[PDB]
């Protein structure tokens, strides 16, 4: 049936987009591959207090991953990056109502979380 | 065989007519289209006895129209996004 | 809530107007078992069965003691797979098919396997076209039957029937064909086509759900073994009650495509090539999946590069189609038909089919070929995979996850 | 527009430019129409105009003039 929840993320779309991968206070997640039709890009822009403070995403993907992946990039704002790796796949799930079937692509969500997050940390000697 | 012409002109009206009441939007617009281009197609048919056929077969579908419009009137739907 | 366009035609077709007219007297006052032999309701519900038979029969030029009615073209296909290996098991194990087969052909095949049958799967060209030599040379002496569908229901490509027949009718191997797309749409004739048996679905042909045929040549005898055991019905090929509303609405609607089969594929086809071409000439990386050279144009099926097709579909939200994408397809497997035609495994996440019908509309076609453009720009311009070719990077060259 | 929004039906039903729809054309000897298409415009007149044109008056309607005639004289 129509899944209000995710259809939203693209009807009306947030934080699409890039931030600059040359940038020591960006981390960017590159997770999924086009054969198996998802693939999600996640960067993260952190201040210099460890603050995430803003985020972009892209995705390669059926409706529930792009509402995954958006949901992850709304979701670490605001959030240290400590924080942000507390964030589960089960919470991006149950947010958006998937069913079973579906639980992979909340489960790439925070893979791409967990990758962005530990671009940023590798960049930070 | 009774005036083909005016049997066959009251009939293209009469089809017409009642086809553009049909409620769904692709029984509607098939009918009106499908009518239009049979009787065109038709235009020049000179046999009376292949006439009279014709005509006997659109007064059979008129049948069928009055009974589908109405039908399709009981159990009838919303409209699709293209008619707004 | 105003509804979406209808553009998914292979899926199951909407009632032609002069089906459901032809079959609500049954529902109504004529109710009998066509089985009952000595009462008048049975009479008139049997001889409504037998001209719908007659019906089914004339449009595919066969005798209509030949047509037994079924459910469906599934129950069809099982029938002639099943029937025929089952028949000739003492003398022949083999049966040759495709790897682009509906899922009851393949999945018959599949069953006979495990039952000790040897089947060949012909592979496809990149066309969607078996290789007429590679059939001849893959029938064996103990081969009992082929079977090849007429219009494939994903891709829309038609394969060399009257060719496959003629092979098989000269090593006396039986020849099968699935025409559920097909039946109505381009002409069928059993005997030109050196057919012994062919699946038939009323709801690919405006009929009603629920009732299907399977032609079974008579001469030469093409002899099947039941697989619904009852009294006898439908010559001992389909025990059962014959549903008298459903055949009446599958003659019916045979009767309606043998009248209207050359005005359809007329205008189907100038929609087809307009949605094709609009779409083409406004959208960089569109790619066509099967050869247009032999193609049914009412069954489009494009794929959109860098865009996974259930997105583009949810994108699509007014217009009802389908795709290749795995979890859209009952929600489990990928396309096998476009991996069977050699179709990278990506660009085949990112394929939609249109489908163009007898009530298709020009602006309906329009309509569909404005979003499409729209969501496709969309969602290109959502896309990693889109970011990256626009930045100059070789997706081939990169180590994925 | 006015009440030649029927000569714009009359044109748009017969193919014919604009121009070419004067007041004194008969729709069959001066603009092409057989009796198929003139059966089509009057129910084009009826549509756009939300009016019923009975065969009788529909028999007179045969001139572009006579179509604007009808149509001012019923609202
Ligand atoms: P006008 O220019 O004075 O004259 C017009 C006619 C056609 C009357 C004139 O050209 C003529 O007399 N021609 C002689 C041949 C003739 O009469 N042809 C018409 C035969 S009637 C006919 O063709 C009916 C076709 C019915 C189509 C119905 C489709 C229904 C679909 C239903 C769907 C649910
Ligand atoms: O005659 C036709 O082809 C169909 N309709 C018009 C079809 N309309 C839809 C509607 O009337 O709601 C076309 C549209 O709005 O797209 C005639 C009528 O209005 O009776
Ligand atoms: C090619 C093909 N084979 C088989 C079927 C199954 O037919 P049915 O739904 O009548 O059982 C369909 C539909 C079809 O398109």
């Amino acid at each position: 049936a129509l899944h209000t929840q995710v259809v939203d993320h693209y009807e009306n779309p947030r934080n699409v987009g890039s931030l600059d991968k040359t940038s020591k206070n960006v981390g960017t997640g590159l997770v999924g591959a086009p054969a198996c039709g998802d693939v999600m890009k996640l960067q993260i822009q952190v201040d210099e207090k460890g603050k995430i403070v803003d985020a972009r995403f892209k995705t390669f993907g059926c409706g529930s991953a792009i509402a995954s992946s958006s949901l992850a990039t709304e979701w670490v704002k605001g959030k240290t990056v400590e924080e942000a790796l507390t964030i589960k796949n089960t919470d991006i799930a149950k947010e958006l109502c998937l069913p079973p079937v579906k639980l992979h692509c909340s489960m790439l969500a925070e893979d791409a979380i967990k990758a962005a997050l530990a671009d940023y940390k590798l960049k930070q000697e | 065989a009774a005036s083909s012409r005016a049997q066959v002109l009251a009939l293209y009206r009469a089809m017409l007519r009642e086809s553009k009441r049909f409620s769904a939007y692709n029984y509607r617009t098939y009918a009106v289209r499908r009518i239009r281009d049979a009787f065109r197609e038709n235009k020049n048919v000179k046999d009376p006895v292949e006439i009279q056929t014709l005509v006997n077969k659109a007064k059979r579908d008129l049948g069928v129209i009055r009974r589908q419009v109405h039908i399709g009137q009981l159990y009838s739907t919303d409209k699709l996004i293209i008619e707004n | 809530s105003l509804r979406p366009l209808y553009m998914d035609v292979q899926a199951t077709t909407p009632l032609d107007p002069r089906v459901l007219d032809a079959m609500l007297p049954y529902l109504i006052n004529y109710y009998g078992n066509p089985h009952s032999r000595t009462h008048a309701y049975g009479w008139e519900s049997e001889a409504a069965m037998e001209r719908a038979r007659q019906q089914v029969a004339s449009l595919i030029g066969a005798d209509p003691r030949e047509i037994i009615f079924t459910s469906g073209a599934t129950e069809s296909n099982n029938i002639a797979i099943k029937g025929v290996a089952r028949f000739y098991r003492s003398r022949k194990k083999h049966l040759i098919t495709t790897q682009t087969e509906h899922k009851c052909v393949l999945d018959s095949c599949r069953s006979l396997e495990a039952e000790g049958f040897q089947v060949t799967y012909l592979p496809v060209q990149k066309s969607g076209i078996i290789d007429l030599k590679e059939l001849e040379a893959a029938i064996q002496p103990d081969t009992s039957l082929v079977s090849v569908m007429t219009v494939n229901n994903e891709i829309g490509v038609k394969q060399p029937i009257a060719e496959i027949g003629r092979i098989c009718s000269s090593r006396k191997v039986y020849f099968h064909t699935d025409a559920a797309q097909a039946v109505g749409k381009i002409p069928l004739d059993v005997n030109d086509m050196k057919i012994d048996l062919m699946s038939i679905s009323g709801h690919k042909i405006y009929g009603p759900k629920g009732v299907g045929a399977i032609y079974i040549r008579r001469r030469p005898r093409v002899r099947v073994e039941a697989l619904q055991s009852g009294g006898g019905q439908e010559r001992g090929m389909r025990s059962g009650t014959v549903p008298t509303p459903l055949v009446v609405g599958l003659g019916a609607a045979c009767e309606v495509a043998q009248q209207e089969m050359e005005y359809d594929h007329k205008r189907i086809s100038k929609l087809s090539e307009r949605l094709i071409q609009n779409i083409m000439k406004s959208l960089p990386d569109v790619v066509m999946n099967g050869d247009p050279k032999h193609h049914y144009p009412g069954c489009i099926n494009l794929s959109f590069a860098y865009v996974e097709g259930e997105s583009l579909l949810m994108a699509l939200k007014d217009v009802a189609l389908s795709s290749g994408s795995a979890c859209t397809s009952a929600s489990l497997e990928p396309s096998y038909v476009l991996r069977a035609i050699g179709t990278d495994e990506d660009l085949a996440h990112s394929s939609i089919r249109f489908g163009i019908g007898r009530f298709t509309t020009e602006e309906e076609v329009d309509y569909t070929v404005e979003k499409c453009i729209q969501h496709v720009k969309r969602l290109r311009e959502m896309s990693p995979l889109w970011e990256m070719v626009q930045d100059g990077i070789d997706l081939k060259s990169i180590k994925w996850t | 527009t006015i009440e030649e929004r029927v000569k714009k039906i009359i044109g748009e039903q017969l193919g014919v430019k604009q121009e070419e729809v004067t007041n004194n054309a008969s729709f069959v000897e001066d603009l092409g129409a057989d009796s198929l298409d003139t059966v089509e415009l009057v129910m084009a007149l009826e549509e756009e105009f939300d009016t019923e044109i009975p065969d009788e008056e529909a028999e007179k309607i045969t001139t572009v003039q006579a179509a604007i005639d009808y149509i001012n004289g019923h609202q």
